[PDB]
């Protein structure tokens, strides 16, 4: 099979301005494994960006977490950007403040 | 209660990626770390620290290395050029009583195909790639009695020693931390999001309520933070007046009662 991916992306704390964090892209669901996974900050690609150990569920699909130092801004938009075969072009996501 | 490796072989993995790599779990945490590239078994976590009897990861390692084999292996045991994936779900639990119930399932590009019938020693599957690995493993005259092993007696063993050693890691309670906001949607309506932050164990439950009166759960979501802690949210769509009389209850072990939440 090829199963596309589902995209959550959320703050590890509550998402105060002014004090650190942590930006998540849950990326999961998704078959086979290959996968490419940006954060964007005004639409640029973030540099220091780490991840998880690529693993599945227990339907066989394959699941991953990417996360990055952060500092949210009343004015500063964040997003995700996926790109999977099962999609024709690269699907962005963009951080809603409380989801 | 439980612990669980997945295995993942690539039979063509872009260069950097490693072709097959592996990850322990105790319950919903990470322990374990492996992959064919540094080719060493290593802890994640909390679980760097914990005490251990000096050389598990070395026996752990070299089970691994056993199986990185057998599933590169499997790969020539097969008749397309694909590419493929295969994936094993290798561990136990431990049962009602103190005797180990064993889990042994494969797949194949995503679908489950293949197992290990401990009461006969064997791969078993319905499926001519099925029959074909099962053969060539059983074929590896090693390889059955070291599956057999692995899954009564290792495994097991290394449960009962984490569940001792690390028994504070596994307990660990964290409360979340809650919010729950209205933002503008349609025109008539708005939508409310109750959030979850950082909590542990994964079970928890978000439930609305319309005045006190049970509103339903909402469209449930659910992720993981870089920690090993968790994160949830759940929203609902409301009208557009009328949103201060919705609040959102949440439970969770971390804490001694359900904790009602307003805007």
């Amino acid at each position: 099979i090829q199963r596309t991916p589902k995209i959550q992306v959320y703050s590890r704390h509550p998402a105060e301005n002014g004090k650190s964090n942590f930006l998540n892209c849950y990326v999961s669901g998704f078959h086979p494994s290959d996968i490419e996974v940006d954060l964007l900050k005004n639409g640029e690609r973030i540099e220091k960006v780490e991840h998880s150990d690529l693993s599945f569920s227990k339907d066989w699909s394959f699941y991953l977490l990417y996360y990055t130092e952060f500092t949210p801004t009343e004015k500063d938009e964040y997003a995700c950007r996926v790109n999977h075969v099962t999609l024709s072009q690269p699907k962005i996501v963009k951080w809603d403040r409380d989801m | 209660l439980s612990l669980l490796y997945h295995l993942t072989a690539v039979s063509s993995p872009a260069p950097g990626t490693p072709a097959f790599w592996v990850s322990g779990w105790l319950g919903p945490q990470q322990y374990l770390s492996y992959n064919s590239l540094r080719g060493e078994a290593e802890p994640c976590g909390a679980w760097v620290w914990e005490n251990q009897v000096s050389w598990y990861w070395e026996k752990e390692t070299t089970d691994l290395r056993i199986k990185e084999k057998l599933f590169l292996e499997a790969f020539k045991a097969l008749g397309g050029k694909g590419p493929y994936t295969l994936q094993g779900l290798l561990g136990c639990e431990l049962g009602p009583d103190n005797t180990s119930v064993p889990t042994a399932k494969f797949a194949l590009n995503g679908e489950e195909f293949m197992n290990f019938d401990l009461k006969q020693g064997t791969w078993g599957g319905d499926w001519p790639e099925a029959l074909a690995i099962s053969q060539r493993w059983q074929q590896q005259d090693k390889a059955a009695n070291k599956e057999l092993t692995f899954l009564l007696f290792s495994c097991p063993h290394r449960l009962r020693e984490h569940l001792e050693r690390g028994r504070g890691n596994l307990e660990w309670k964290e409360p979340p931390s809650m919010r729950l906001k209205a933002r503008p949607s349609s025109p008539g309506f708005s939508v409310l999001t109750c959030s979850a932050f950082s909590f542990y164990p994964p079970e928890l439950q978000l439930r609305f309520l319309r005045n006190g009166l049970a509103a339903g759960t909402g469209q449930g979501d659910f992720g993981p933070n870089s920690d090993g802690s968790f994160h949830a949210s759940s929203s609902l769509t409301v009208k557009s007046g009328d949103e201060h009389h919705y609040c959102c209850i949440v439970q969770h072990a971390g804490l001694a009662q359900p904790l009602r939440v307003e805007l």
